[PDB]
């Protein structure tokens, strides 16, 4: 509302996997309530996709994917939906923060153009969330 | 050279044939008039099937003027 | 579509089809700027070009 | 009396609306517009029109003289910013102040400027219809800067905004950038602990996508001053580094934006780059709405730059009339200037309550050092050895066993460039310094000269861009 | 620059409130 | 002679007698029927405070506001008027240029009499357009300039100066340019500026003939002091000491005789005991001496500067003792002209040897660059910002 | 007077005289390109106030 | 909150009311980050009616961070200090006021002076009003102790204070002084010309003239029975002069290529 | 300190006195 972010983004960093579960939870909620604090510490929230220490690898990329977008990095926020998995769908859903998606297509359109030129490759430099998006599109 | 150029760009123009008076309209008003000659057919052949108003206006000066 | 309205689904429903359609129009509003400035800055050399020609050919 | 009044208004409203209105159709061409926008659009809509001809709230007519959004909640208007004290926080109106619409009369014609209401209003995913009722909203809440208004734009009377905005267009967040700033103020005013942040927050996702530069970063420092001031210091301090600031955009913007960098510079210990962005936001803003903003620039101008190792006049200061401001404040000059460290941490100290609200607070504990600093300068520079019993007298140090250890501090930085003998009890300038030499004096006259080219380049490419915008539109 | 924008300054001013007044005589002044 | 109302009005306005002073002061505008302007006044005139009219107290007690103030000045301006419209009405039947001449001069210095500084600049320009003699021109403009000075608005003189600087050059009158140059003098011991004020209170003791001078007495006693603070030692010592000039322009000089002669000796000590004096006798009389703290430092620097420049060594005790001056005073006040480094000098009091650089060199030359530098960068960005928007 | 452009040293009884003038003609031109520039800002700074 | 006692009541009582046992603490340590996702839901999601709330959920996490000095845990007392900052403001007004918020700061305040992030002092410091209720005798001595230091004063940096409640507060006053003396060390280095054996102690900070020429083989000062560490020292600090072509302000050839192209 | 000028009289007067009595 006013309070500070500072609280959410510190318990990202604990060891212990119950907390770091609860952090994103609520982090997902406020996002866009806030993001001056958390664009910064967007780093914190990358590094939890990244552990197998803890279970919730999804979620944590898709926390990260909305951060990034606020920054105003379309790029960035790609690279952790397609992180995610599943729960790409639910950027989706969302129109204030379908634009990840509306990107994906636009990122895959460049790629897949140099590809397509002698057959109608996707080829070597698409990954398969980005292929999905487009022919689902 | 500068008139010969300038034909050519209207046949080239001619799948979007509104582009041309714009740009044949900045090469007329050098010091040559010999691109000028140049710049009139670069607008006839863009439009020579159906043309705009912009190609006929543009001509017209250079009919009245006296350099024949 | 809107760039407001959360709706569900997205797999072949339609309305997120039509939402990057607003997207879509993103697309040339981060292409109208390019294409403004272009304009008046070759309007910037026409300007200097005809003061130019105005001393030659008189 | 209300009816003379009701004309009046109608007139004024017309032809201010009608034009500003008519530039964000026409489409944002930037070149053209930077001259439009700033000096024009922005100044008849708050100083010109409002306070001038009848009364100084024309709201209630300007309601009915044109659409200003759909639901009667906007139409209310004159209801939450009517409704608190005597006819908001301005001049007693003769118009009626009720709930839904005021009157009844419709004067919207079958002008499009003029618009009537429900052929305007729907709020549009196309660009152009939210993009004339937000100019109708840019002329109501510029007046929140002329009224000092608090709590009629808190609630929904700008809240309302965030509706009326769907798509939006890329022309309208260059005008949109100075109603967000007004958005603020009313809560930062007060200094209310309320939900700025959402409306700000949701105006940053659209205008990225528009691809505007102004509205982008307009949004980044008005919410860096809400957050020092409430004392949430970690957002403001991670927020800076996004960065965007055009030069399409307005001169109290500007001169806000420096401010605020300024302050958080400072605490952080960089005392040098702090100096330079506050120096630099007081002159680039002569203006008229920064009349109000300079005396907030004055009182920390005089205490950072002491705590970097420079001092001014007091006579500097007093000659312009933001003089009223000033006033502790030579106390203050006056302190460093003849050296005198016990006269000016104790007037510092209890002064140090009003900079609390700024969060300057911090910085008036690490100034007792910076007066004996610039005392030893002037000492160091001038002599050769001074015995340490002379340094102690003039600088009005607390006694001799005091004053050997704080010179010392003092010379480490290099600024100073002594060494103190303890020991011995004197002081030894290190300086023998001239700028006869071999290369000296170019290095001094090469910053003059990088400094100019910065100049030089800005005036050449903004030289030639307004005329031939003229003779392509409209000359006059 | 000051001496050209002398110029620019004073067309701006009167310029921004011509503008809807300014459609109808250049629509005037193109038709013949 | 209309020059006495300033000399006697610089007394109330400083502290070394208020309430006597303020008598006398308020009797010359008495007659004259200064009353419209005379409230306004008041305040400008202030800048060590403590007004010349009733308006206000400060320092003691004011003297009133005579009636006699108000009834010369309805009495003047109607006899003024009566006078004038015969003279306007017979120019029109008669030579348009030779009646309206004669009937805009007068008009013109009881306007000046008021103080209508607005009445004066109307009245002299109807007067110009028509012929008019050169001498008898260009004495008008004196009017004009005592009323500035009178108001002592730094504002008003520089509007004044400029007007008659483009009219002195037409009629080419030099007894006129003596009494001219007594205004400028009398304007550029009120700013910062007495190095100028020194030229031309010189120039004019030589050849001077008593029309406009408040008192010649007081003039070259005041003369002397001035052309000091210009005039470091090398020129001093030739012109006004031992010079040909000083014996023409007549003796009444005396605490300024023994002045210049510490300065020649080399024996500073009764130089700096003068100075003190020299504020409370010459500087509070007179109206004109604001910004008295640029003649302190620089009467001071003069002494210290040209000890130092001739002399890289001298033994402290023998500093001390010359200088006259107390160990921490004679350290403090240097200390901020060493800064500036135009003298540069170091001091020890260790090694008991003061020290002087003496830079002739690109040292010298580049430290003013610096100075001049400051004031030209906050400039030219200032100019670039506003124009932009 | 500045005839020679020394200092008598009185700690040893010598007349040391400074260095011939080593002040380069760009140096002193820099004082006066200050001079040229500071002329026109000022005035055109004041009219300028103006616009904003 | 209060919910479950034996990491929340006991916690508290055994710093404070009842005497400190360290090995009824070790165990508590790992509970006490279990509890952390009931407690820190209390700020970040606060509103009027939490206002009370925040104050009981406050007191196990900061005596929980005053512990972790105390179980010589600096990991754990990071972790736990950083939740903690989101407490010192919240909402519009949560009440951070807590008897035990006075020692909390205390410790913090040192324990950043003592890393020498002097920034992070000042930074913190303007977040922190609610400290005001709190009083200064605790905070009495990190504030004081960065201005004395700040004024360059070597004998109004005590230790003295600070150790009022004295169960973690004598850790930060040991390393300190530790800190402190090693930065006064490196100014006298350049400060002063010749140190004997009697005035050492002072000057330096340390705290023997034994150790001043300890630490003068290791920085090579010593020369003869005294130092003569400031010759080498002065001499480098003028960097004023310029050599034979600016290099200064970038290189001469690339500048003046530049200057023309600004045209 | 707003103008040296003020105290400057009182300080010429009473350093020469007190200097003069003492070295001078």
């Amino acid at each position: 509302m006013i309070t500070s972010a500072a609280g959410i983004i510190s318990l990202l960093d604990e060891e212990e996997p119950q907390l770091k579960e609860f952090a994103l939870h609520k982090l997902n909620a406020v996002v866009n309530d806030f993001w001056a604090e958390i664009s910064e510490s967007v780093d914190k929230i990358e590094v939890l996709y990244e552990d197998e220490g803890f279970r919730s690898r999804q979620f944590a990329a898709l926390v990260a994917s909305k951060v990034f977008y606020h920054l105003g990095a379309f790029e960035e926020s790609l690279n952790y939906a397609l992180g995610a998995g599943d729960l790409f769908n639910v950027n989706d859903n969302s129109e204030y923060v379908e634009t990840i998606i509306a990107k994906c297509i636009d990122h895959y359109t460049k790629q897949c153009v140099e590809n397509a030129d002698l057959p109608e490759g996707e080829k070597k430099p698409i990954d398969q969330r980005l292929e999905g998006i487009v022919n689902k599109m | 050279v500068r008139r010969a150029a300038v034909e050519s760009l209207g046949f080239i123009l001619f799948r979007t044939p509104e582009q041309c008076p714009s740009v044949v309209s900045l090469l007329s008003e050098s010091y040559n008039p010999h691109v000028r000659y140049g710049a009139a057919m670069a607008l006839g052949v863009c439009c020579a099937g159906t043309g705009n108003k912009e190609a006929i206006n543009l001509l017209e000066p250079m009919t009245n003027d006296p350099v024949n | 579509m809107a760039l407001d309205g959360p709706e569900q689904m997205e797999l072949e429903e339609g309305k997120a089809g039509s939402g990057l359609r607003q997207y879509y129009l993103s697309k040339i509003e981060e292409l109208q700027l390019i294409v403004n400035d272009k304009s008046q800055n070759l309007r910037r050399l026409q300007a200097q070009r005809n003061e130019l020609n105005a001393k030659v050919r008189l | 009396p209300a009816p003379q009044d009701v004309e009046m208004k109608e007139e004024a409203a017309a032809g201010s609306g009608s034009a500003g209105e008519g530039d964000g159709k026409a489409a944002a061409t930037e070149h053209s517009q930077r001259e439009l926008d700033t000096v024009t659009l922005e100044d008849i809509k708050e100083h010109v029109r409002q306070l001038e001809k009848a009364v100084s709230g024309k709201e209630p007519r300007f309601v009915l003289r044109a659409l200003r959004m759909l639901p009667s909640t906007s139409r209310r208007l004159n209801h939450y910013v009517l409704y608190k004290a005597v006819h908001g926080f301005f001049t007693s109106n003769n118009a009626t102040r009720d709930f839904l619409l005021p009157f009844l009369e419709e004067p919207m014609d079958t002008e499009a400027d003029l618009q009537f209401r429900p052929r305007t209003g729907k709020a549009a995913s196309a660009p152009l219809l939210p993009e004339v009722e937000a100019y109708l909203q840019l002329l109501m809440v510029i007046f929140l800067m002329n009224s000092k208004r608090y709590k009629e734009a808190q609630k929904i009377s700008d809240d309302l905004m965030q509706k009326i905005s769907t798509q939006n267009r890329r022309a309208l967040d260059l005008v949109a950038a100075k109603c967000y700033y007004y958005h603020a103020r009313v809560y930062e005013f007060l200094d209310k602990l309320d939900v700025v942040r959402s409306f700000l927050h949701a105006r940053l996702r659209t205008a990225t996508l528009r691809h505007d530069a102004d509205g982008q970063a307009t949004l980044l420092n008005l919410l860096l001053r809400n957050y020092l001031h409430y004392s949430l210091y970690d957002q403001a301090e991670k927020l800076v580094s996004k960065s965007v600031f055009p030069e399409q955009a307005n001169n109290n913007e500007w001169a806000r934006y420096l401010y605020y960098t300024g302050r958080i510079k400072a605490i952080q210990l960089e005392y040098s780059e702090a100096r330079r962005t506050m120096t630099n936001a007081l002159r680039k803003a002569p203006q008229h709405t920064a009349v109000g903003f300079k005396q907030t620039v004055h009182k920390l101008l005089i205490v950072v730059e002491l705590l970097l190792g420079e001092i001014p006049d007091r006579l500097q200061f007093r000659q312009p009339s933001l003089k009223r401001s000033l006033m502790p404040y030579f106390l203050l000059t006056q302190a460093v200037r003849t050296g005198n460290l016990a006269k000016f941490n104790q007037v510092l100290d209890q002064f140090g309550e009003k900079f609390q609200t700024d969060g300057t607070y911090t910085l008036i504990i690490r100034l007792r050092h910076n007066v004996i600093k610039t005392g030893v300068r002037m000492i160091s520079l001038s002599y050769s050895r001074i015995s340490l019993a002379d340094i102690a007298q003039k600088l009005q140090l607390d006694s001799p066993e005091d004053a050997e250890f704080i010179v010392a501090k003092a010379i480490r930085d290099g600024v100073i460039e002594a060494s103190i003998n303890h020991e011995k009890g004197y002081v030894q300038s290190k300086e023998m310094i001239d700028i006869y030499s071999t290369r000296e004096p170019q290095l001094a006259f090469h910053q003059r000269i990088s400094f100019c080219l910065d100049i030089h380049n800005m005036s050449v490419k903004a030289m030639r861009f307004p005329p031939k915008s003229y003779n392509k539109d409209l000359e006059s | 620059m000051v001496v050209v924008y002398l110029a620019s300054l004073i067309r701006s001013v009167v310029a921004l409130h011509n503008l809807i007044n300014n459609k109808i005589a250049n629509r005037d002044a193109e038709k013949k | 002679m209309p020059l006495e109302n300033l000399e006697e009005e610089g007394l109330p306005k400083n502290p070394d007698l208020r309430i006597a002073q303020l008598r006398f002061l308020l009797s010359l505008p008495e007659h004259r029927g200064d009353t419209a302007v005379r409230e306004e006044l008041m305040a400008a005139v202030r800048e060590n405070n403590m007004a010349p009219y009733y308006e206000a107290l400060c320092k003691s007690l004011d003297w009133q506001m005579d009636m006699d103030l108000l009834s010369k000045m309805k009495k003047a301006n109607e006899e003024e008027l009566k006078r004038l419209d015969e003279e306007l009405e017979d120019a029109e039947k008669n030579l348009g240029e030779s009646e309206i001449r004669d009937a805009m001069m007068a008009k013109a210095e009881y306007l000046c009499q008021i103080g209508d500084k607005e009445g004066a600049l109307t009245a002299f320009r109807k007067t110009y357009d028509k012929t008019v003699a050169l001498g008898h021109r260009l004495d008008i403009v004196f009017y004009l300039l005592r009323i500035g000075l009178f108001y002592m608005d730094n504002d008003l003189i520089t509007r004044n100066t400029e007007k008659a600087k483009s009219l002195i050059e037409e009629g080419g009158d030099w007894d006129r340019r003596n009494r001219l140059k007594v205004y400028q003098g009398l304007y550029c011991v009120a700013i910062r500026d007495f190095k100028q004020a020194a030229e031309l209170f010189l120039d004019t003791v030589s050849t001077f003939t008593s029309y406009e001078l408040m008192d010649y007495k007081t003039f070259v006693t005041y003369t002397v002091y001035v052309s000091m603070i210009a005039l470091e030692r090398p020129d001093l010592r030739e012109k006004v000491i031992k010079g040909a000039e000083i014996l023409e322009v007549l003796h009444s000089l005396p605490a300024v005789r023994q002045y210049l002669f510490s300065l020649y000796e080399c024996r500073y000590s009764v130089f700096f005991q003068s100075l003190a004096v020299v504020e409370q006798e010459m500087k509070k009389d007179w109206l004109f001496a604001p910004h008295y703290r640029y003649y302190v430092r620089e009467m001071r620097i003069h002494a210290y500067s040209q000890l130092l420049e001739s002399y890289r060594s001298l033994t402290l005790g023998y500093m001390a003792e010359a200088f006259g001056v107390g160990v921490e005073f004679i350290d403090q006040e240097l200390s901020r002209f060493i800064a500036a480094g135009r003298l540069h000098c170091k001091i020890d009091k260790v090694n008991e040897i003061v020290e002087t650089n003496r830079p002739d060199s690109k040292n010298w030359q580049y430290q003013e660059t610096i100075k001049k530098g400051d004031l030209l960068l906050n400039r030219v960005q200032k100019l670039s910002r506003v124009i932009n928007m | 007077d500045k005839k020679f452009h020394g200092i008598l040293d009185q700690g040893e009884g010598v007349l040391i005289i400074f260095d011939e003038p080593p002040v380069d003609k760009t140096y002193e031109a820099a004082l006066e390109t200050i001079q040229n520039m500071s002329k026109v800002v000022d005035s055109l700074y004041n009219k300028a106030k103006k616009l904003t | 909150l209060q919910a479950a006692a034996g990491m929340y009541e006991q916690l508290k009582d055994e710093w404070n009311r009842k005497s400190p046992n360290l090995s009824k603490c070790g165990e508590e340590l790992g509970r006490l980050k279990l509890v952390l996702l009931e407690l820190n839901f209390l700020p970040t999601t606060g509103t009027k009616l939490t206002k009370q709330q925040l104050i009981l959920a406050r007191d196990i996490l900061e005596i929980g961070a005053q512990w972790s000095i105390l179980c010589k845990d600096i990991p754990s007392f990071e972790r736990y200090m950083a939740q903690l900052k989101c407490y010192y403001f919240d909402y519009k007004e949560q009440l951070p006021e807590s008897a035990y918020m006075h020692q909390l700061l205390g410790l913090n305040l040192l324990f950043l002076l003592s890393q020498n992030r002097v920034a992070e002092f000042h930074t913190e410091l303007e977040r922190l009003p609610a400290k005001d209720i709190q009083t200064n005798v605790y905070i009495k001595h990190p504030v004081s102790l960065e201005q004395y230091l700040m004024e360059g004063s070597y004998n109004k940096v005590f230790l003295a204070k600070g150790n009022i409640p004295a169960e973690s507060y004598t850790f930060f006053i040991d390393i300190l002084l530790d800190t402190i003396r090693d930065e006064i060390a490196g100014c006298i280095e350049k400060a002063y010309e010749k140190i004997l054996f009697a005035e050492a102690t002072r000057i330096l900070f340390f705290s023997t003239p034994k150790k001043m020429t300890d630490y003068a083989k290791k920085r090579g000062w010593l020369l003869g029975p005294n130092n003569y560490y400031s010759f080498a020292s002065q001499q480098q600090k003028p960097e004023d002069s310029t050599i034979p072509s600016t290099e200064l302000a970038r290189q001469v050839i690339e500048y003046a290529r530049q200057l023309e192209m600004i045209v | 300190n707003v103008e040296d000028d003020f105290s400057n009289q009182l300080r010429a007067e009473l350093e020469k006195h007190g200097y003069k009595m003492e070295t001078s």
